[PDB]
């Protein structure tokens, strides 16, 4: 399934880099 | 976007900081006698807020 994906403490960024799991 | 949340002579002092993820702010209000510089003297300020951010801050700005 293409929709779940990968690329501080409680740190996020969304700023793009970005691979899907298999 | 994925968060939003809702709640001269006076002298408001703030402190803004971010730690591990959280972001805190902090207040004062007092009057003031002489408005050319900050007024030597003591009062310490108390936290307002601890936001759950986890964002990346390293500059800002001002609005009026």
């Amino acid at each position: 399934n293409y929709n779940y994906l990968y690329r501080k403490p409680f740190e996020r960024d969304i700023s793009t880099p970005l691979q899907s799991y298999g | 976007c994925t968060f939003e949340y809702v709640s001269f002579k006076n002298l408001r002092e703030f402190v803004f900081k971010n730690i591990d993820g959280y972001f805190k702010i902090y207040s004062k209000h007092t009057p003031i006698n002489l408005v050319r510089d900050l007024p030597q003297g003591f009062s310490a300020l108390e936290p307002l807020v601890d936001l759950p951010i986890g964002i990346n801050i390293t500059r800002f700005q001002t609005l009026l």
